[PDB]
RNA sequence: UUUCUGUCUCGAACCU
């Protein structure tokens, strides 16, 4: 029950909730810290190779 | 202000509305592992063979501590101290990751048993922002 | 054992799409796309391999099959080409 | 997380401050009140699981 | 024969004996003609922790081992008439990092910072005013010494 | 002025391998007082 | 031109 039905996991953050009303419906804040700590491995392709070599 | 949420002015916050001190402590002793065995209250120097951490270094001065005045962040070594291994290493106390300020004082003494005792001292202003509870 | 799959006929399944085939359809062309798989479709300077695979099960222009698991080990074979993405 | 609702995935929008901020009518379904309420943000790291997120 | 063995704490077991005699040798010495009825005690090293005694009833024996520590007299158990034979038997057993340094063209401008980290061409500083990290290009810093004083451009 | 006392608000300018007692009274509490170094604020 | 620390275990108090 501990460790196999539930269990840890990276990638992963935790925070207050404050109220927004000029934020879309199934839109969601992220603060800026918890956005540079969290990331998304994206492979390199020849349709963002230019955006990522910018963002590396 | 939604949600019993509240609209809190900034002007105010700014000229002194709800401002607070944050004052934290720690702690470090100079343990007897190994008779006739203690640590010095040191700085740590790469040259010989510690595990030391990659927080700076600079932060303490000769004695071992921080050089009161100075300030710290994030990784940091408040107390410098070397632990013997039988050339020597680190066992200085980090400051913590999330918390950060300028240390307000140390405390060095002498525990029960004589081994030497210290408690350092760090402040830091907090200002309410958005997350603060109120 | 073939015996369990049924051929083209006789099967029982719904023709019309069901939201987890048409996720996982898009998330696989997204790995595709994304690890430089070739594209069925004329790219008007997309970028996003989610976006690309969308646009390809919106032609109908995707690569792909499914088993759909009879509960009983047997499966209905249906292609994505005829398999009717209404919602 | 009582019922299904509970867990919905949402698009983030980079926003630099501490919080998280979410748009106010989807309170009712999380049973959220920003009084010191706080949640958990997942962050995907495949495109099988972005597009699951996203079209489920 | 009667034979009753009795739990007791494991590795002192001679030392009990020896307590146990020399109260029974200086209770016959104070005594008269009617003796306490203990034929003999004895111990066993590899079955450790237990005593074997001797003796017609139990009250002799709880009257024999009033206040001897380290004995369990309410743990005693019948030695079998079969059992003691086998039992008693013989055979057994970069130089601008962490420097004092002053941003010049940036909002955070006049303000004292220590180098943390440098990435190449910006360096990161931790603002000796703010409780944050800022990367800003380090040629633009006015770097200073241990003390205040006199402010020396990038050019060590 | 490498450490102060507690009460009798004395210079003690120690080294190592010496005692943390003030010489001038019994007591070894041995506050130290700011840096040399420059330290700056802003009204933020 | 020398880097992937690090912990458990019994509780206590508090937040939603
Ligand atoms: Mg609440
Ligand atoms: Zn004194």
């Amino acid at each position: 029950r501990g460790n196999l039905m539930g269990k840890r996991v990276d990638f992963s953050a935790r925070t207050v909730i404050s109220g927004d009303p000029n934020l879309e419906l199934d839109q969601v804040g992220v603060p800026k810290s918890i956005a540079k700590t969290l990331t998304y491995p994206e492979v390199v392709t020849p349709y963002n190779i230019d955006r990522l070599t910018q963002l590396v | 202000n939604q949600e019993d949420s509240m609209i809190m002015n900034q002007s105010s916050i700014d000229r002194g509305l709800f401002r607070s001190l944050f004052f934290r402590s720690y702690m470090d002793q100079e343990k007897k592992y190994g008779m006739s065995i203690t640590e010095t209250f040191e700085k740590p120097q790469r040259t010989n063979t510690l595990r030391m951490k990659h927080g700076t270094y600079d932060k303490l001065d000769d004695d071992g501590l921080i050089a009161p005045g100075v300030r710290v962040s994030g990784e940091d070594v408040i107390i410098g101290k070397t632990t013997p291994i039988s050339s020597k290493r680190d066992a200085s106390t980090p400051l913590r990751s999330t918390e950060n300020g300028i240390v307000d004082q140390v405390l060095v003494t002498t525990n029960q048993d004589g081994l030497k005792f210290v408690k350092v001292r760090v402040r830091t202003t907090k200002i309410p922002q958005i997350g603060d509870k109120f | 054992l073939k015996e369990k799959a049924i051929p083209k006929d006789q099967r029982a399944t719904t023709p019309y799409m069901t939201k987890y085939e048409r996720a996982r359809i898009l998330g696989t062309r997204a790995l595709q796309i994304s690890m430089n798989a070739p594209v069925f479709v004329d790219l008007e300077g997309e970028t996003d391999p989610l976006r690309i695979a969308m646009k390809e099960l919106a032609e109908k222009k995707i690569p792909l099959v499914i088993r759909r698991y009879l509960p009983d080990g047997s499966f209905e074979d249906w292609s994505v080409e005829e398999l009717i993405v209404d919602l | 997380s009582l019922h299904k609702m509970s867990m919905m995935a949402h698009r983030v929008k980079v926003i630099p401050y501490s919080t998280f901020r979410l748009n106010l009518s989807v309170t009712s379904p999380y049973n959220a009140d920003f009084d010191g309420d706080e949640m958990n943000l997942h962050v995907p790291q495949s495109e099988e699981t972005r597009a699951e997120l996203s079209q489920l | 024969a009667t034979i009753w063995g009795v739990r007791c704490r494991p590795g002192k077991e001679k030392e009990l004996i020896r307590k146990l005699l020399k109260k029974k040798f200086n209770l016959d010495r104070a005594m008269g003609k009617k003796k306490l009825k203990i034929l003999s005690i004895f111990q066993r090293d590899n079955y450790t922790g237990r005593i074997y005694i001797e003796a017609p009833k139990q009250s002799v024996i709880e009257k024999f081992c009033n206040g001897v520590p380290d004995i369990y007299i309410s743990q005693k158990l019948l030695i079998p008439v079969q059992e003691l034979p086998l039992l008693l038997k013989p055979n057994l057993e970069e130089v601008a990092l962490g420097k004092t340094v002053r941003i010049r063209s940036a909002g955070y401008k006049g303000q004292l910072g220590i180098v943390k980290d440098v990435n190449g061409d910006k360096a990161t500083v931790e603002l000796h005013s703010k409780n944050k990290h800022i990367t800003i290009d380090k040629h633009k810093l006015t770097y200073y010494n241990r003390e205040g004083g006199e402010g020396i451009t990038y050019d060590e | 002025l490498k450490y102060i006392c507690a009460e009798c608000s004395s210079k003690l300018s120690l080294s190592r391998t010496d005692a943390v007692r003030c010489k001038d009274c019994g007591h070894r509490i041995l506050l130290k007082a700011r840096t040399k170094r420059l330290v700056q604020f802003e009204a933020r």
